[PDB]
């Protein structure tokens, strides 16, 4: 009966005492989590080993029984230092001990402290668990309650106040409860054997360890490792866990407004953009058109006037892989699909369902084409309305939804599918000797102008900061020049859904020097590289 | 309230809701056309440098003044009900300078008891969060995304002090 | 047991104060009342929260953050209300025994729940 | 053209400079009693007559100056002890919104002697530590508890340090005076 | 007077000119005299150190104490000129006022504050104000529709201690009468609010500037 | 409308008074914006021609009691807060030069009046430095002396170098036990560390 | 810790209905119309026939409450903050004291109804505004160790009491209550209503009282106060027949009772 009062004082002790140099480090910590109304303690194995080795050895010894003291002598400093009411208090551990594999675990370590490592797999929705409860006696009416703690409880039968053999009820209304959720660990896979498919287990955490990582992120774990009911005289193992590990600036954008300000920042950006390939100089800047896109606009009638930019290429494999390397978002394919969606989507079915291919998914962000030519004959007709509207459309076996797509498409190949694309190039190749050497001579080294990630920021900045308007004398000089050119038609088609995209053009080309006018400037370095052809 | 505060040259360029109470030549350049008049029962939101005066020089003002949305009853029971979790930086991010050039405007009573009250309930959690010094940001940022051009610059003064002492002390 | 009486007492003054109210149950029953005699509208009525704040702020807290305590006994004064309210003679054997009183609902400034 | 962070408050450092101005007890370990100090802002005859392991007063810089070396040894406080600090304790508890009645400068002086002369006390050092820290968490729950009253027309503070109302000025001075602000546009 | 009683008035002359929202007026004998005395000391120094070591270390740290705290002093006093100077230019052409700008300020600041006017004017009036048309020329206008010349926030609350007179004359200050059974006191009535309060000896306030400046003027109470 | 642009120009004064108030060693206060300055001055002297062509109406004749009051009153505000403005972006940079003034006593980003502007100020500060006064360095430190003697290494390679108290010889890598008075300068400059 | 720091009559009628419910102890000040006189005297006076009317038809205490309580925000409002409302009440209150000092026949009308009114009023109260009331007016509980020694009798006492009255049927609620009540000791002539009834405890002349009950204390000195007021009124009606405009007022409401 002493020996819980001694224990708990010896902790209590600990908090109330521990200087390293001249700053009293828990009792700082304690009243600093108070105050952002964190209730809880991150406590140090090492501190705890200098300070006293027999409080060390009974807390490895017998972890399951002395955790609860230590957290109850938590509360008891944690109300002297803030009051002259709160919960029990969560005990989280850090430690350095040798981490044990996944795989070795056994039959030896069962109730002991475990520090071991992977990667998490699965998370489960939280659950509620109690702590302080309330209790109803059937027959005479009288009432009591129990304080539960979450370590390895049945409601008792000891009737009061005969009273009879079982009759106890929970007042619900009058108790108080905790979040509790689950997770899977798996095995790192640089450790696996050859041949085996990796080993996993299964771990439980509460309160404010809850809700801290998510699928796929490698994790270093520290925990209790236990059994529970779920052959002969067999039970599966598991583990309670005890804790875990795993916009710009001013600066920032005065880089990119010096950019913006140079006088030659087109020929530079289209410098820096896949600097091997030789020539192709337009190609260069209509990627760069590309990758800045217009400005969307509506209108009080509710109609919506698209922002993005379509181009085509017919070497070539190089710059799609550039594009999805330097966009903030990218999505790359081959004509066929990753699955029977294809490009666009498709319904599968037993009941039936329906899944979107690489148009739905590359929403908000850039998607390349490998190969345009090998699109199949359903994207054939749905990649019109994936273009034109910007959405997908299906009413099939049921099902009636409509899907978004909004995006920027690039593609190559190499007929009338053409009128999709904004603009249409064809690459072409020179044959210098001194450039194969040296890309031959690059490749034995690894055998043996701005940067990406510069560029990927600068252009992050463009788009979020500025969508700029036509001038009225670009107005006038568009129209001149569009009723130029069908009348040369005429006497000798153009038509309004390509006026539409070469002012997306001249906003693009604007948008680079964060000039909110667009001007004629731009209209006609627009109208010169309209020269598809 | 300076001549070259530039926090007080800002707040001044809000905007807010007008009425015209007569017609007059030339001035539709106020509703985007310098080429026509203004007439009167026509309805504009001009800057609050230009209705501060066009509503008070005569007799029968040229403008009347209507009350703005930042300013509705469902702001002020927002406000009552629970002030801490209120995020008065969506509102508008100039909220206390507003009001109280509002409340000289029309020398309200009731106002002043409610942003008073209002402002000295988040005080407390701010000084909350300016006290607690590392030996966590997630907690602390959750509020402070909630917080005034006018409240961050007290939340910066207040945590540099608090920090400098510490540093002194354990130095 | 006897908190109860109490909360019933302060919706009641709260009930008598904000009279808008009144003219719900009134107007509800007298149209039940008409068609009967030849669609019934239902025995519900929904109170703004903001007005039970500016009359008694333990109240509106305790409705609040306790609704297990608060909510039946401003229902039972609700229907004392209702009830005591004029209504139809002669009632018949399924309504003597009806065992439905009214119901309440919320509008309004929720802040942080 | 003064620093941005000196427009209305002091530093640490110049609270520090403030507090080295009082006097201080030392024990002198040489006389000097028949050059001479000739000082211009203290009294230069306590220096000029010093006798070895003779009581005396001089100012807190010059007793660290000496006591950096061999020369000279301080006499601690006499509130700076176990009783004292357990009394004050007592004080704090029993009367929960009065401050007790220790000197402006008790955190200034007790971190600075703790550093430069730890061999000097007569109690063991370990525990002056932990009461000194148990005063001023006291300290700071009674001021958690008072601001609360930021009004619009004043406030009285008894006993509080210097640098503890140091710590607080720019909070409280600014939330008062936008409550000022507030109250007086209502007026006019 | 006496060397130690010059620099317990010049700490206190720092202390209160840092945390007062106006520009408090010079010390002009003490400033003499401590520059003096600075002087005189230096070339002591120098002559001992031609001539134990540990009087020499005194004497030095000693001199480099008192310098530090009349370069802030002045810097601090120079900052306020200049938040101030069209205000104080105002001040002295209005040829009722009460007090004239070189009872306030030494020669130097005299110095200053005209040069300093004079530059910051040449930059802005060719700059800017070249191009306005004539009713909008001024720099210093009054009448326009926001006032164009800041001054002091008189109703700055500031912390205070109460000293007392300074002689511990308690029976011959008229104004402090006394609290029941306790120490003497000091009443102050705030305008605003229509209301009193009582300033004991030894207790520490948050107060207004103004409704305490009359008293601070007479040393009857201290900054914090 | 005419008060746009003075709304986007006080932007850059808000702007750059947190870029200079995160990091006090990185002042560089940004270009000048010439062009929007000249085209808030252009919009005043359109205005200004619209008032003095209002003018030449009003003794024409043309309702000027009531028309050209108005319309004259809500130009001349119109003038007014582009005055403010431009006052309020000018002031803040002024206030820059004047802080970085005191330490010194590069010039690409500022506008040729404030290339002058600072010269002046610098001979204003040590016209005070010099003369009555001399004896304590306005431009010195402003935090307390702590310690007479001090331990300081050589971070830089400066070769041997004068001083009033004597002559140092900054060999890299080399550490000091010197009083602080003296290689209170040479830190400032960036030669030496206190370790 | 930190710190800071006519019109007496509408004051004297705030200061008299702060309780919610007054003795009628002090004399009105001011003046009022004799319209407001006759109309506010008549609708006391309704209120009051109604009353009688109700006891005379023998019926119990809730029908009255249930008979009367709608009538008060039409004739005579209760808990209310207005102060017509409060000097609507008290001026009408001693117009009728005017009205029925005449006779004994009358005044013992008058008091009855009046104080079953009180009554009324009372048990509208809230606990806490009745505890403040009987300390307004001034109004000897037993000792702990005295209350151990009768705790078998005065037990037995008041056990039906808490079942009937507090509907406290389980024996475990009514011990807790009785460990909890507080009980009071005067002479048994002062509640000899409840002796006839054996409601009360008696010990050596002295009647031992729950502070659950009691109630007929309050409103038996309301009435004995009000029956001493009215003989005194009665005997200063010569300085009332100076007014003749109120003597026809105070006839006709008479009238309804002869
Ligand atoms: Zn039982």
């Amino acid at each position: 009966d002493d020996d819980n009062t001694e224990i708990i004082k010896s902790f209590k002790n600990f908090i109330l005492e521990f200087r390293l140099d001249s700053q009293f480090i828990y009792r700082d910590q304690l009243r600093n989590n108070i105050l952002v109304k964190n209730y809880s303690l991150t406590v140090n194995m090492e501190h705890l080993i200098g300070y006293n080795e027999d409080i060390y050895k009974k807390l490895s010894d017998e972890p399951s029984d002395i955790i609860p003291l230590f957290e109850t002598a938590i509360t008891q400093v944690a109300k002297r230092i803030s009051i002259l009411s709160l919960p029990t208090f969560q005990l989280i551990l850090n430690s350095n001990a040798n981490q044990i594999p996944l795989r070795d675990l056994d039959s030896e370590h069962v109730s002991k402290i475990v520090r071991l490592s992977g990667i998490i797999i699965s998370t489960s929705v939280l659950s509620s668990r109690a702590t302080y409860l309330s209790i109803m006696c059937r027959n005479c009416r009288h009432t009591t309650s129990i304080t539960i703690n979450n370590f390895n409880v049945s409601l008792p039968r000891s009737c009061l106040s005969n009273c009879g053999p079982d009759p106890y009820i929970i007042i619900h209304e009058s108790s108080k409860f905790i979040d509790q959720q689950f997770l899977k660990l798996q095995e790192i896979p640089e450790l696996v054997p050859v041949g085996e498919m990796p080993r996993n287990l299964t771990m439980t955490c509460d309160r404010y360890l809850t809700n801290k990582v998510i699928p796929g992120t490698r994790v270093t774990i520290v925990g209790i490792y236990s059994i529970y009911n779920s052959g002969v005289a067999i039970r599966t193992p598991y583990i309670k866990i005890l804790g875990i590990q795993s916009m710009f600036t001013e600066e920032e954008e005065e880089e990119f407004l010096q950019l913006s300000r140079n006088p030659k920042l087109y020929e530079i950006l289209t410098n820096s953009i896949a600097p091997s390939i030789f020539g192709n100089e337009d190609i260069k800047k209509a990627i760069v058109c590309l990758l800045m896109g217009g400005s969307k606009k509506i209108l009080p009638d509710g109609m919506r006037l698209r922002g993005d930019i379509n181009v085509l290429l017919l070497a070539k494999s190089q710059l799609l892989k550039f594009v999805e390397k330097v966009s903030p978002i990218a999505v790359y394919t081959s004509g066929k699909g990753s699955s029977a969606a294809g490009l666009t989507a498709s319904v599968q079915r037993r009941e039936f369902y329906l899944e979107g291919g690489a148009m739905v998914l590359a929403d908000g962000g850039v998607v390349c084409i490998d190969e345009f030519d090998k699109m199949r004959d359903e994207d054939r007709v749905a990649i019109h309305e994936a273009m034109e509207q910007q959405t997908i459309s299906i009413a099939k076996a049921g099902i009636t939804t409509v899907l978004n797509s909004r995006t920027s498409v690039l593609a190559a190949a190499n007929t009338t599918i053409l009128s999709r694309f904004d603009m249409i190039f064809i690459v072409k190749d020179d044959h210098n000797e001194e450039r194969d050497i040296s890309i031959a001579n690059h490749v034995i080294n690894i055998h043996t102008e701005i940067s990406i990630e510069k560029m990927k920021r600068y252009i992050t900045y463009c788009r979020l900061k500025c969508a700029p308007r036509l001038s009225p004398q670009a107005a006038e000089k568009l129209s001149s020049n569009f009723v130029t050119i069908r009348k040369q038609l005429l006497i000798n088609p153009i038509t309004i859904r390509q006026l539409e995209a070469i002012i997306r053009i001249t906003e693009s080309l604007a948008k680079l020097e964060l000039s909110p006018i667009a001007q004629e400037r731009h209209v006609d370095e627009a109208i010169r590289l309209f020269q598809a052809s | 309230m300076g001549y070259y505060d530039i926090d007080d040259v800002l707040a001044d360029g809000t905007e807010f809701p007008c009425k015209f109470q007569y017609d007059i030549p030339g001035l539709g350049y106020l509703e985007n056309n310098p080429g026509r008049p203004i007439t009167k029962n026509t309805k504009l939101s001009l800057p609050l440098w230009l209705a501060r005066i066009l509503a008070i020089v005569g007799p029968v003002p040229f403008v009347e003044l209507l009350p703005p949305d930042m300013f509705s009853t469902k702001v002020m029971n927002a406000i009552k009900t629970d002030p801490v979790a209120l995020d008065l930086h969506s509102i508008n991010s100039h909220f206390f300078s507003l009001a109280i050039k509002w409340i000289m405007l029309f020398s309200e009573k009731e106002l002043a008891n409610v942003v008073s009250e209002l402002l000295l309930q988040r005080a407390q959690e701010l000084n909350h969060h300016a006290s607690s010094l590392s030996i966590t940001n997630i907690a602390t940022s959750t509020f402070l995304l909630k917080l005034e051009e006018m409240e961050k610059e007290i939340y910066k003064k207040s945590h540099e002090s608090y920090k400098d002492t510490k540093r002194w002390m354990f130095k | 047991d006897a908190v109860f009486g109490d909360r019933v007492r302060r919706f009641q003054e709260f009930l008598d104060t904000f009279t808008s109210y009144r003219d719900s149950v009134r107007s509800i029953q007298v149209y039940n009342s008409n068609n009967a005699a030849n669609n019934i509208l239902p025995h519900r009525i929904i109170i703004s929260l903001d007005d039970l704040r500016e009359f008694d702020r333990s109240f509106w807290s305790g409705i609040l953050v306790e609704p297990a305590y608060f909510i039946p006994p401003a229902e039972k004064a609700l229907t004392d209300l209702a009830d005591s309210m004029d209504d139809v003679p002669h009632p018949n054997a399924s309504a003597v025994s009806s065992r439905h009183p009214w119901k309440l609902s919320f509008k309004g400034s929720f802040g942080a729940h | 053209s003064l620093p941005a962070h000196l427009q209305q408050t002091f530093s640490p450092e110049e609270i520090q400079f403030i507090v080295e101005n009082e006097p201080i007890k030392i024990f002198p370990r040489i006389t000097t009693r028949q050059t001479r100090w000739q000082l211009i802002t203290t009294d230069d005859k306590a220096l000029n007559n010093m006798v070895a392991m003779r009581s005396t007063e001089v100012v807190l810089w010059i007793a660290l100056l000496l006591k950096q070396q061999s020369k000279c040894s301080i006499v601690a406080p006499q509130w700076l002890t176990t009783k004292e600090l357990d009394r004050k304790i007592q004080y704090e508890k029993t009367h929960p919104d009065r401050f007790s009645e220790l000197p402006w400068n008790w955190l200034v002086l007790a971190r600075i002697l703790f550093n430069k002369a730890k061999d000097d006390f007569h109690d063991p050092i370990h525990e002056l530590r932990g009461k000194i820290q148990d005063l001023r968490e006291i300290r700071q729950i009674k001021v958690l508890k008072g601001l609360k009253y930021l009004n619009e027309s004043h406030l009285q503070l008894d006993n509080l340090s210097l640098l503890e109302i140091n710590e607080l000025r720019p909070f409280i001075t600014e939330i008062m005076d936008k409550l000022r602000e507030i109250h007086t546009a209502s007026l006019t | 007077v006496s060397p130690q009683q010059d620099f317990s008035d010049l700490m206190k002359s720092w202390k209160n000119e840092r945390c007062s929202p106006e520009l408090l007026p010079y010390p002009h004998q003490l400033m003499k005299r401590l520059l003096n005395r600075i002087s005189m000391q230096s070339q002591l120094i120098e002559n001992i150190s031609m001539g134990s070591k540990l009087p020499l270390l005194c004497m030095e740290t000693e001199l480099e104490r008192l310098k530090f705290v009349i370069r802030s002093y002045i810097r601090c006093r120079l900052s306020k000129i200049d938040k101030f100077s069209l205000y104080l230019r105002q001040l002295n052409e209005d040829e009722n006022s009460l007090i004239s700008l070189t009872d306030l300020l030494s020669k130097d600041e005299i110095k200053y504050h005209d040069t300093h006017s004079l530059i910051w004017l040449k930059l802005v009036n060719d700059s800017i104000l070249k191009y306005m048309p004539e009713e909008l020329q001024a720099i210093n206008d009054t009448e326009g529709s926001v006032n164009m010349i800041d001054e002091p926030d008189w109703n700055k609350f500031v912390f205070i201690h109460v000293n007392g007179p300074p002689d511990g004359k308690w029976n011959e200050d008229p104004l402090l009468q006394e609290n029941e059974f306790g120490k003497p006191c000091y009443t102050v009535t705030i305008p605003d609010l229509k209301e009193e309060v009582e300033l004991t000896i030894g207790s520490i306030y948050v107060m207004r500037y103004e409704v305490i400046r009359d008293l601070l003027r007479d040393d009857k109470v201290a900054l914090i | 409308m005419y008060g746009d642009l003075g709304n986007k120009l006080v932007l850059e004064a808000k702007r750059t008074k947190q870029l200079y108030a995160r990091s006090n060693q990185d002042v560089n206060l940004p270009m000048y914006h010439e062009d929007i300055i000249r085209n808030i001055l252009k919009e005043v002297s359109n205005l200004r021609k619209n008032t003095e062509y209002l003018k030449e109406q009003q003794q024409l004749g043309m309702l000027d009691d009531k028309v050209a009051k108005c319309q004259y009153f809500v130009t001349l505000l119109c003038m007014e807060r582009n005055k403010r403005c431009l006052l309020a972006y000018q002031r803040l940079r002024t206030d820059i030069l004047d802080s970085m003034a005191w330490n010194n006593n590069d010039t690409n980003n500022l506008s040729h009046q404030e290339q002058e502007y600072l010269k002046e100020y610098c001979d204003l500060i040590t016209d005070l430095k010099s003369g009555d006064l001399v004896d304590i360095d306005l431009s010195g430190s402003l935090v307390p002396p702590s310690d007479v003697f001090i331990d300081v290494r050589v971070l830089k390679d400066a070769g041997e170098i004068q001083t009033e108290y004597g002559v140092f010889n900054l060999i890299k890598d080399s550490q000091f036990f010197v009083r602080q008075s003296d290689v209170e300068r040479l830190i400032q400059q960036g030669y030496l560390q206190k370790i | 810790m930190f710190r800071q720091s006519s019109e007496e009559e509408k004051k004297l009628y705030a200061r008299l209905y702060e309780s919610k419910l007054s003795f009628y102890d002090l004399p009105p000040q001011g003046e009022i119309t004799l319209e407001q006189f006759e109309i506010w005297a008549i609708d006391r006076l309704k209120i009051l026939l109604e009353i009688e009317s109700c006891l005379s038809r023998n019926k119990s205490i809730k029908e009255i409450e249930t008979i009367i309580k709608p009538q008060f925000q039409k004739l005579l409002p209760f808990n209310t903050e207005s102060l017509e409302d409060r000097k609507k009440d008290y001026y009408s209150h001693f117009i009728l004291r005017l009205c029925f000092c005449r006779s004994k026949e009358l005044r013992e009308k008058f008091v009855r109804a009046e104080t079953f009114l009180f009554k009324i009023r009372f048990n509208m109260l809230t606990s806490t505004d009745q505890t403040k009331f009987v300390q307004s007016l001034d109004l000897q509980f037993i000792s702990n160790e005295e209350k151990a020694e009768l705790s078998h009798q005065l037990y037995q006492t008041v056990s039906a009491s808490l079942q009937f009255q507090l509907n406290l049927n389980e024996e475990h609620q009514r011990k807790q209550y009785f460990q909890q009540e507080k009980f009071i000791k005067l002479p048994f002539e002062n509640v000899i209503e409840l002796v006839g009834n054996r409601l009360v405890f008696l010990k050596d002349g002295y009647a031992y009282l729950p502070q659950f009950q009691q109630l007929n204390l309050l409103s038996n000195e309301f009435a004995s106060k009000l029956n001493q007021e009215l003989i005194k009124t009665y005997q200063y009606l010569p300085r009332l027949n100076e007014d003749d405009r109120l003597l026809p007022i105070l006839n006709h409401l008479s009238s309804g009772y002869t």
